[PDB]
RNA sequence: AAGUCGGCUUCACCCCGGGACCCGUGAAAAGGACAGCUAAAUGUCCGUACCGAGAACUGACACAGGUGCCCCUAGCUGAAA
RNA sequence: UGUUCGGGUCGAAGCAGGGCUGUGAAGUCCUGUGGACCGUUCACAAACGAAAAUCCUGGUAAUAGUAGCAGCAAAGCAGGGUGAGACUCCCUGCCGCCGAAGGGGCCAGGUUUCCUCGGCAAUGUUCGUCAGCCGAGGGUUAGUCGGUCCUAAGACGUACC
RNA sequence: UUAUGCUAUCAGGUGGAUGGCUCGGCUCAAGAGCUUAUGAAGGACGUGCCAAGCUGCGAUAAGCCCGGGGUAGGUGCAUGGAGCCAAUGAACCCGGGAUUUCCGAAUGGGACCUCUCCGUAGUGAUCAUUCAUGAUCGGGAACGCUCCGAAUUGAAACAUCUCAGUAGGAGCGGGAAAAGAAAUCAAUUGAGAUGCCGUAAGUAACGGCGAGUGAAACCGGCACAGUUCAAACCGAAUCCCUUCGGGGACAUGUGGUGUUGUAGGGCUGUUCAAACGUCUGGCGGUAAAAUCGAACUUGCCUGGAACGGCAGACCAUAGAGUGUGACAGUCACUUAGAUGUACGCCAAAAGACCGGAACAUGUCCCUGAGUACCGUGCGUUGGAUAUCGUGCGUGAAUCUGGGGGGCACCAACCUCCAAAACUAAAUACUCCUUGAGACCGAUAGCGAAAUAGUAGGGUGACCGAACGCUGAAAAGUAC
């Protein structure tokens, strides 16, 4: 399934929400890097499926008043 | 679902078209078996993958096979057994449509199917 | 809201390493300082200078300078361009 | 060398991407049914109305 | 590879000064100088490719037109571009 | 359209040609083609009948393989390559053009035409392996160069009227 | 082998007519009807693994979160590859949230430009008697109200007139708006707010009395609704904010009473007792996605495929229709008929509250001013010496009063009470939703069956196309 789920951020704590996020968005960075050759990536749904998991946890959050 | 609000041809064909993607599940809908209407009180059911139907309409009258696929959109199902072989000589599956084939065996691996089916 | 995109992994780009310097796709929005803090706090590594141009595809490139001599290289291998 | 400002390259670098043809994956999910576009330009004809 | 020297001239460029004309008497403001020396830090944003035209502009055109021009242009002849 | 009675995948409409009937408007049938709709009684309606409007829209002739591809400006030739294909693309030599502009720099303007690779259906007034063409990829780095700062003729905003 | 040609047919090419089909258009009916500084509409730019247009979205970027319905697939127009998501219930739909770049009412300043400068981090402008705070700005298909205001044209010319208060302009503004409870209409004595429809009626009236223009009342309907101030009498008896301490307004008057014509109210006295209305309350209706909904997929024939023919079996409060390989009540969605539904909306029983209605008496008090009226000028009007408006001038009265009754004045009679204010319904319209149709059927019907206000054209105001269809299934032609 999914990289990680809504009730998996609730779960987590605020320090664990931060450091998914920043490996999420070194994943993000990676994989834009290797896209930024024109080389087609190794998992096209991974970008993504990346992007949306880091906007579900950007809204968890928001909902929480992490920021 | 269209009422008989409108009976006109451009606004049923209109709906069908544009029928969301929850009404397009209930165009999957096949008649049950004899045994299957009479034990669950309804006369027809979704066509899911994996259950097993015998198509009653077409070049493949008769064959009983499991659901291999279901588009939504097409409003098509894909039935072990049903295929078209092509120029190649590799066979490719032919899509059928629910309303030509009856259900005979029904997968319940999902415990929401009853009320799936009916209610 | 951060500046870098993705290391910008070309044959000029990849020219930058053998002097120390990364090109990376930035925010448009953002200007050098910001690339400057957002890069330090991303990598951990002191940046003597950004250099930036905006190209035709609506993008914007920064070429970045480090101090510590082999900070480009381990910022390749960590990112996974190396 | 005409100076254009920060928007006005940025409108002529969306004309320049836009100035693409269809993908040939598109073609074929199309099933040759969308093969054209109105975007489609050359550099030497009617100018853009962009800048 | 030599890579060292002299001489002549010098526009259409730079500095400086003189004179004549009035008939348009020929801009303003920022900035700078007159009291600053030393050492660290900072100096953001935008443009920057290429054509600039007898094929990259404009005239529907790869159009004998037009489009800023250069305070751009070597030797001989010749007053001379 | 209402209404009566029908025809059609054992082949409807339409289309090409033909037979018969009717003074005729037209109707019907046959052959082929076509692949799903079409008629008929009594009535009722109309966005109802085309050969013409220097008619409109679309398509397409004769003209016709004709004019043009000739002032620019002396414009090419030899040899060797590349390539399936070469007057036309590449190299060498010779012979030529401009040389106070046809060279160099750059404003406005253009907006990727710049560079590399791969192509030649269209473009190029011929051809083309070439290309400002087509497809793919890349390319523009500033405290010192400009804008940015200042004000000019003169605009614009607010207030008053 | 008579060429170059001519005429007819046939085969093929080009082309896209015809026929058939159509998720589009158009018109009519019924609903529903505002939105934005809590930053709208609109635009720019970005946003997809391969993504150029459109569409959606906004750096959380064809999307994120929560609740309900739905349940096994999904990843828009748009079945291509490779992945990803989904039984931790996705996709989808209903409701509620979050994010929401820059410009834009655009609002810290400037904008050539959609960015940029200061960053002192931004209440831009005009306003509201507590300076806490609050209001206005832009948009909306048409409709509504106020004001400004042509000409072509007709008169077979043309000037008054007509065209026409049209076209166009400016301001305001809501789901409606305006009007609205007689200083009215009548006529002998009556009616009784306003609006809209029918009629009056091409009548009265105007008019080179030409062409033309052109009412109203009465009456019949839809829908019905009445009231509040100023003043008289009283005199702070009040209203607002609040940090609940207090502050503000207010004697140049907050509040009580009072609101009108055969006059009414106040003041003085007597009697009857209190209707309408405001609030609470939520019986019960209305009410999201949505749920259920009868009865054949039986034999033979034809066919690639039955929904067809011929036999057979059924349902019908369901024989409207659409899909499904050819014509389907019984294959599917449906249909007739029942169910359910969060937030909401209306809403009856039953309670809380200010209070209402008659008469008697009268050297008593009050009842709207540059107003009503009039002179003159102009526009407009059917408004004619008798429409309405407003420029200038002039200019009253106060219940023993004032106005009207189509020239003025006199008299009689009838009728009302202006010059302050509000007020549902009946009515208009169609961005939008639903339905319907002797409508069109791809040169038609919207310009657009749409990657359409697009390609394209014009410096600009603005002008503006063309393009639908394989097949039952890609079985989209191996070698």
């Amino acid at each position: 399934m999914a990289i990680l789920r809504t009730s998996e951020i609730r779960t987590m704590t605020i320090e664990e929400r931060a450091d998914e996020l920043e490996n999420l968005n070194n994943e993000l960075v990676r994989e834009r890097a290797l896209t930024s050759a024109g080389g087609a990536p190794e998992n096209p749904g991974r970008i993504g499926e990346i992007r949306r998991t880091i906007a579900r946890i950007k809204t968890i959050q928001h909902e929480l008043n992490e920021i | 679902m269209i009422a008989m609000v409108s009976k006109q041809p451009r606004k049923q064909r209109k709906a069908r078209y544009a029928a969301p993607l929850h009404i397009r599940q209930k165009f999957m809908g096949a008649r049950l078996s004899e045994a299957l209407t009479k034990e669950y009180g309804t006369r027809s059911a979704a066509v899911i993958t994996g259950d097993t139907v015998k198509v009653m309409r077409g070049d493949f009258k008769g064959t009983e096979g499991k659901v291999q696929s279901v588009s939504l959109m097409d409003g098509t199902i894909t039935v072990d057994g049903v295929i078209s072989t092509k120029v190649d000589g590799t066979e490719v599956p032919r899509p059928l449509n629910p309303s030509n084939v009856m259900i005979t065996k029904l997968e319940m691996k999902d415990g929401r199917r009853a009320s799936s089916i009916k209610k | 809201m951060s500046s870098i995109n993705y290391p910008f992994v070309t044959e000029k780009a990849m020219m930058l390493l053998d002097e120390n310097k990364l090109q990376f796709i930035v925010d448009t929005r953002s200007n050098k300082k910001q690339i400057l803090e957002d890069v330090e706090k991303m990598y951990g590594f002191k940046v003597k200078s950004v250099r930036t141009m905006t190209t035709m595809k609506g993008m914007k490139k920064a070429v970045l300078a480090f101090e510590e001599p082999e900070a480009a290289h381990e910022i390749a291998t960590r990112i996974g361009l190396m | 060398m005409s100076h254009n400002m920060k928007g006005q390259k940025k409108r002529l670098a969306k004309a320049h991407k836009q100035n693409t043809r269809v993908p040939v994956w598109v073609i074929v999910k199309t099933n040759r049914k969308v093969v054209s576009h109105p975007r489609r330009r050359h550099w030497r004809r009617r100018s853009l109305d962009v800048k």
